[PDB]
RNA sequence: GGUAUUCUGCUUCUUGACCUGGUACCUCUAGGGUACUGGUGUUCGGUACUGGAUUCCGAUGGAAUCU
RNA sequence: AUCCAUGACCAAAGAAUCGUCACAAAUCGAAGCUUACAAAAUGGAGUAAAAUUUUACUCAGUAAUAUGCUUUGGGUUGAA
């Protein structure tokens, strides 16, 4: 036979969690504030190291060895924190448990790691990511005139993440 | 003159059309009994595979029951989706069969008549 | 839809009023929960069932839901509700719940000792039951106590909030959740979230796995935040016909 | 071999273009690389024939065959390369030139039996003639000797050697017809041959198996008026009326078998029929093969007054379906002269939605050999694109009657279509004629199609008719001309051929019946139902180990209360059993002779003049059980328990004649659509909706929602009795034109005319789940 | 008169190996093709079509451009 | 001439039904609900009021009901 696989698409949300801010309330501003980029101190190695730390403490040897057999980080972007990870089909829930029970990546603090979808093939998570980015761009360009979000935290990024690092067939 | 006391059977015919294999793949005929989400999905999936036919718009198109329904869909694409649409009002002519007017069955003599209605074409850009 | 119904309201008793920073924190955490996917939310409130309830029929629910949060029920579609978490310790001290029934939608109970726990399942007016998963539940609880209430219209609740604060509370949480699952034979379990901060919230498609790898069948993990949590809210709202 | 020329060629393109892989319907796999292998039986005979060394001097009794086959063996084993016999046998090492040229070919065969009479060779260099029997049946057309040996029982269609390479065949009714192609075509059939508007192609079916009978009067008076009586008796009084005779529009209905010759007489439906009138004293009849002979001999009872030609071996036909159908056919047809009926054909081949055209759209003209074109070609139609609804009204007044009749009458005469072959060209001489076009006189044209001669080339009569009920195009042609045309018609880039299953699916989608499978009131539909499908199903059922198949008599909670007669399911497990329906419904009706309140069972009254009392309904069920496997599984009896709906009114009825199998119970044909989940397969059962729980089912129809917001499905499904069975479903699958499951079937007539609503309950065979549905009538 | 078995007749038909030597003939341009008649002296043939759009010509035909 | 037990060989076939799984899009995947109309376009049918005009209404019932409904996914007539 052939070995199955599962791909997990994880984002990183950086909530403000600071007092004396009194933000505005609108679907555009909440997303535009929670979705700031990553401070570039995180890397492809920091996330993997932290997700290995969170398994050998919230699970034991027989929980940190049934997942570490096949666990590879494929694609990660800093302009938008989306990333893709790969694991065995029967041992994907333990990786999710590692995801939630883990915060404070490396030294960066006050953040949430958010797995948004899991799927078998790799051809389909690409389409899902494209649809997700299209949906975000549509919702940010409809609240008002789009260029009131002129800071361009993410607007120039979705178009330019087309296939630059996504040629992993 | 003559009052149209034609309560006898009338077999309404579809309007005469003609296609060119380019209007086949870039046109939608909204029926009266079309569920809303059905046509929504159909339109949403033609605006993704129309460039390869060398076109730049999709022609939603309907009359009678369809018109307000049609217009509703147009609204959903004007705002909340940020696309530009054009509206055209058209007149249409269709043909109706009427009998010439023992006991015989449905198979009676036929005569054609012409009747006109009005509809709307609505072009949604990409 | 998704229902999360254990967001705490920053007030300890009927004496103090709400400050500014507390409500400022509450609004931010509500916005974050709205982003993560939740649509319907309820707001908690803790008392002791042995205190002087306001005599007048007003100002007994200081939530003030229609003036505050008026700019969040529009500009984004999430809806908000109200609930109170009575703490029962003694089999006496009156104050029968016929009074506060009209002023809320969801009434819960948080028994502490054996007498309180056996009173709670005996005869009250609650429509939900909760425990203190933080530490030191009164152990050896069996199907005998819980069967009678769960046969009637009562539900059990898990919070999963204490799994996020500290390791020492995490161990007690994971110890007690297994007991409460296996005592009720996986019947009438719903999930809330104790979010004291805009950091202690989580998504859906992982917490279901967090409950599935503890003992709950995968067929029930998909109805905690769902049909049962919707039915409790539907009944609570339909109770408002007292007027 | 220099890439500079490759760069120069690509200069007529982009820098670095990308090409797609082939579509999956145009791919082939590589065969073997070594030459083919001969059978051993053809090797031994040739080897022993060459190794052999060499009283009117003929003396050739039965040895003529030996010589005439040894010649073929010598030629084959002297010509073919795949023949690897041994080392010695060669063309010259053994006497092959001397043999069979100066020893056998002329000294032996020629000098024994003189050539028999009828040395009329032909008017062709390809065997092509007519096979018609005036007032008698006709045999198989002569052809290749090898392939005419296998047609002793089942004949061949003109295209059989072509279809056999690309389809799954079967053998029925004396023909070897085509069932289905070798690819999945469920959705493509719908969206290219259905009533959709997304059609960019067409479907062509070789329907030569449908016979053709050309009946005509012989009183020499054009008024006829006796063929009118025959046609009006043969069917109901339909196909002899002003609409069908004078307007000569096509007819489709039901054909009977009258037998009025001595006192008591009756009629029994047989099946569909196509009757076309011409000049008021000629008729053409098209029939399914199964009912071909039975009606035919009937006409032979009056051949003193009419004349009949079994021309089913001389006329061929093709059926076309789809939107771009006439556009593709018109790309392979040209004329000889100028005729208005080709102008109309040119104009109407640009509609793309054939439902707008009127009732009658007959075309008829004379085409040329379609092998001239060498490639299908459009009709330069793009110039004119302003067709409106005003020129269509001209088609009902500008009808070329005489020009249709004159070209039509060259099909109802054997010698005329014999002259039609007067000089049929071989492929090589057409090739040479085309080659002679590289040195033409205009010298500024570069034409490809060969010219046409005024008198030294044949003219092919051709008719095209439109069938409204089936919504398709018939094209009728002489037999031996079919193969040259059919070769071009399949070179269109988007033309697909279909078998017989696709025809059934197409006629299912349009809410219409199907003669073989879905006529349980005809003498052959009943056989196909209760004798042919049942064996094919049971043979594969009882031939499985027990426990690896659905147990039929062990099913729980089928009905609200259980009768001990049937342990599990009701009726036969493999077919729509109509005998049980008749017996059960008649017994239920008799149980309410004067006691309105029925009663199911009385607890152990007794066991049984051969008394069979009619007290309880369990008694009716055990009567039905007794009547089967002990009265018709060991003996034979024939009856038609299923009539069809009649315009008259004979609803009601009532110790002398009270048998439960003596009167036919009228039914009707309906189509049922499901409002909720369901997927009705074949032979499923149809129950009426009980008066109790009507409110619950109505509420389910309106909609019951969970607190979540979705639909509520998991409730308590109530159940009806066993005397609520009123119908069966004969064809059902997922209906793509509406997106929900749908079925077609029959229901008892008296059941529907007493329903207070319009809902029914559907459940498959071997299951206890009841789905809801709503039914609508079919006017057949 | 029948069926299973056994021996003897009859009917089913498109002038067809390859190479090559002769005579007669042909509407073919000194050479080609066809009839009658002699000589033992492992894959190779012909004919044929791309999908779509726009344009031009006193036409059931012909011509040009782009993709 | 009969039966039972063990062993060898040959041959057939490789279970059916019901329920749940968050997003103006979803799911571990796929598909369906596009021959534009109620004969209200021979320039629709009627009711009330005021000096043809002006101002108020009735008539469309399988009516229509909004990211909604329905079907299906390893050997389909065993070996993919």
């Amino acid at each position: 036979v052939r070995l199955k696989s599962r791909y997990i698409l994880f984002e990183i949300i950086f909530p403000p969690t600071d007092t004396n801010v009194e933000e505005s309330v609108s679907k555009a501003d909440i997303l535009l504030s929670h979705h700031r980029a990553s401070p570039a101190d995180v890397s492809i190695k920091s996330i993997l190291q932290e997700i290995r730390r969170s398994l050998s403490l919230n699970l034991g040897d027989y929980g940190s060895a049934k997942c570490n057999s096949l666990l590879q980080l494929k694609y990660f972007s800093n302009k938008t924190s989306t990333g893709i990870i790969r694991c065995h089909r029967e041992d994907c829930d333990l990786v999710i448990m590692a995801l939630m029970l883990m915060s404070k990546i490396g030294d960066v603090d006050g953040l949430i790691v958010n797995p948004v979808k899991v799927s078998g093939t790799i051809k389909k998570i690409e389409q899902f990511a494209m649809r997700r980015n299209s949906k975000i761009l549509n919702i940010i360009k409809c609240s008002q005139s789009s260029h009131l979000s002129d800071n361009d935290f993410i607007i120039n990024d979705f178009k330019k993440i087309g296939r630059e690092n996504e040629n992993e067939n | 003159n003559t009052h149209n006391k034609s309560t006898k059977r009338v077999t309404k015919h579809p309007s005469l059309k003609t296609l060119t294999h380019k209007q086949i793949h870039t046109t939608i005929f909204v029926k009266s009994t079309t569920p809303y989400v059905s046509a929504l999905k159909r339109i949403n999936k033609f605006l993704d595979s129309v460039h390869k036919q060398g076109s730049s718009y999709v022609a939603v198109l309907g009359m009678g029951k369809a018109v307000e329904k049609t217009l509703a869909l147009g609204c959903h694409f004007q705002d909340q989706k940020n696309k530009k649409i054009e509206v055209y009002t058209k007149t249409i002519e269709v043909l109706d069969e009427v009998i010439t007017e023992d006991v015989e069955d449905d198979d009676k003599e036929t005569q054609l008549k012409k009747r006109a209605v009005s509809g709307v074409e609505l072009r949604i850009y990409v | 839809m998704l229902v999360d119904l254990n967001v705490p309201w920053p007030q300890n008793s009927y004496a103090d009023k709400v400050t500014s920073q507390a409500v400022n924190n509450l609004i931010k955490t509500l916005s974050t929960l709205h982003m993560l996917g939740y649509t319907h939310i309820a707001i908690n409130f803790t008392v002791n069932h042995s205190e002087k309830f306001p005599n007048d029929v007003k100002l007994l629910n200081p939530i003030d839901i229609k003036r505050r949060f008026g700019e969040l029920m529009d500009r984004t579609g999430l809806k908000l509700y109200s609930r109170i978490t009575l703490i029962i310790d003694d089999p006496s001290k009156g104050q029968s719940l016929s009074k506060i029934s009209q002023a809320f939608d969801i009434v819960a109970a948080l028994p502490i000792s054996e007498k309180g726990l056996t009173l709670s399942t005996t005869n009250l007016d609650i429509d939900l039951l909760t425990f203190q998963y933080g530490s030191r539940l009164p152990t050896f609880l069996k199907h005998k106590s819980i069967c009678s209430c769960v046969n009637r219209g009562v539900k059990l609740e898990i919070v999963y909030g204490y799994a996020l604060r500290d390791v020492q509370a995490r161990r007690q949480f994971v110890s007690n959740v297994r007991s409460v699952i296996r005592s009720s034979r996986s019947r009438g379990i719903v999930i809330g979230s104790g979010a004291m901060s805009p950091l202690e919230c989580r998504n859906i498609l992982g917490v279901t796995s967090l409950i599935k790898n503890l003992g709950l069948p995968s067929d029930r993990c998909s109805k905690a935040m769902g049909d049962l949590a919707s039915l409790v809210l539907l009944n609570g709202r339909l109770r408002n016909k007292s007027h | 071999k220099q890439l500079q020329l490759a760069m120069h060629n690509s200069k007529a393109a982009s820098s670095t273009r990308i090409f797609q892989a082939l579509p999956r319907k145009l791919r082939r796999r590589t065969a073997s690389h070594n030459v083919r292998r001969i059978p051993k039986r053809m090797r031994n005979r040739a080897l022993r024939e060459m190794r052999k060394s060499d009283k009117a001097h003929g003396l050739n009794a039965k040895q003529l065959y030996k010589a005439r086959m040894s010649i073929k063996l010598l030629r084959l084993a002297s010509k073919s390369t795949s023949m690897k016999l041994s080392m010695p046998p060669e063309v010259t090492s053994s006497n092959c030139h001397v043999r069979q040229k100066i020893k056998t070919l002329k000294r032996m065969i020629k000098e024994s039996s003189t050539a028999n009479p009828n040395i009329k060779l032909l008017n062709n260099r390809m065997g092509s003639y007519d096979c018609t029997g005036v007032n008698e049946l006709a045999p198989i057309p002569k052809g290749r000797v090898k392939y005419t040996k296998r047609q002793k029982h089942f004949a061949w269609l003109p295209t059989h050697i072509w279809n056999a390479k690309r389809s799954h065949m079967m053998k029925r009714w004396g023909y070897q017809m085509v069932w289905a192609p070798t690819q999945k075509c469920f959705k493509l059939t719908h969206r290219l041959g259905g009533d959709t508007c997304s059609s960019d192609g067409a479907l062509c079916m070789d329907s030569s198996y449908i016979g053709t009978i050309i009946v005509k009067d012989k009183s020499n008076d054009s008024e006829g008026d006796f063929l009118k009586s025959i046609i009006g008796k043969l069917t109901a009084e339909r196909a002899n009326l002003r609409k069908y005779r004078e307007g000569q529009v096509l007819f489709q209905g039901l054909i009977y078998s009258f037998n009025e010759e001595n006192g008591e007489d009756s009629t029994k439906p047989l099946g569909p029929c196509d009757v076309f009138w011409v000049q008021k004293d000629t008729a053409i009849i098209r029939l399914h093969p199964s009912i071909y002979t039975q009606v035919f001999n009937i006409l032979l009872q009056h051949k003193e007054k009419l004349t009949v030609q079994d021309c089913r071996y001389s006329l061929a036909s093709v059926t076309l379906k789809g939107a771009k159908a006439l556009e593709s056919l018109a790309s392979c047809l040209r004329s000889t002269e100028y005729s208005k009926s080709f102008e109309q054909f040119k104009m109407v081949s640009m509609i793309t939605d054939h439902n707008a055209l009127p009732q009658r759209c007959t075309f008829a003209f004379e085409a040329i050999d379609p092998r001239h074109l060498a490639a299908p070609k459009k009709l330069n139609d793009s110039q004119r694109k302003t067709v409106n609804s005003d020129d269509i009204l001209s088609l009902h007044e500008n009808y070329p009657q005489d020009e249709i009749n004159a070209v039509f009458n060259e099909l109802c005469d054997p010698e005329s279509r014999t002259q039609s072959y007067n000089n049929q060209n071989t492929l090589k001489e057409i090739s040479a004629r085309r080659y002679k076009l590289l040195t033409a006189t205009p010298n500024s044209i570069n034409k490809t199609t060969v010219p046409f001669k005024e008198s030294d080339d044949p003219s092919i009569p051709l008719v095209i008719i439109r069938r409204l009920k089936t919504r398709d195009w018939i094209v009728v042609l002489p037999w031996f001309w079919l193969l040259p045309l059919w070769h071009l018609l399949n070179r269109i880039p988007r033309m697909y051929h279909i078998g017989l299953r696709q025809f059934q699916q197409i006629q299912y989608e349009n809410k219409q019946l199907y003669f073989p499978d879905d006529y349980p009131f005809t003498q052959l539909g009943y056989i196909e139902n209760s004798f042919y499908k049942k064996e094919a199903s049971k043979t594969k059922w009882d031939r499985k180990p027990m426990g690896k198949r659905i147990n039929f008599e062990k099913i729980k909670d089928i009905h609200n209360t259980k009768l001990p007669a049937y342990s599990g399911e009701i009726g036969d497990f493999f077919s729509s059993d109509w005998r049980f329906l008749q017996i059960l419904r008649n017994g239920i009706d008799y149980l309410q002779r004067n006691d309105k309140t029925l009663e199911l069972m009385d607890s152990k009254k007794t066991g049984q003049q051969g008394v069979r009392d009619i007290n309880c309904v369990n008694d009716v069920l055990e009567f039905c059980k007794d009547y089967e496997a002990k009265t018709k599984a060991m003996s034979l009896s024939i009856e038609e328990n299923i009539p069809v709906a009649l315009c008259k009114n004979r609803k009601c009825q009532f110790s002398s004649s009270f048998s439960l199998t003596f009167f036919p119970r009228c039914i009707i044909a309906v189509s049922c659509t499901l409002l909720e989940r369901g997927h009705p397969k074949d032979n499923a059962r149809i129950y009426q909706v009980p008066e109790k729980d009507l409110e619950h089912w109505l509420q389910l129809a309106k909609g019951v929602y969970r607190p979540n917001g979705r639909k509520d499905h998991d409730l308590k499904i109530p159940l009806p009795e066993v005397h609520d069975l009123i119908g069966f479903i004969t064809s059902g699958t997922y209906h793509l034109n509406c997106g929900n499951g749908m079925g077609i079937g029959f229901i008892d007539h008296h059941a529907a005319i007493r329903q207070p609503t319009r809902y029914v309950l559907i459940r498959n065979v071997g299951t206890n789940t009841y789905r809801l549905g709503e039914w609508s009538k079919i006017s057949v």
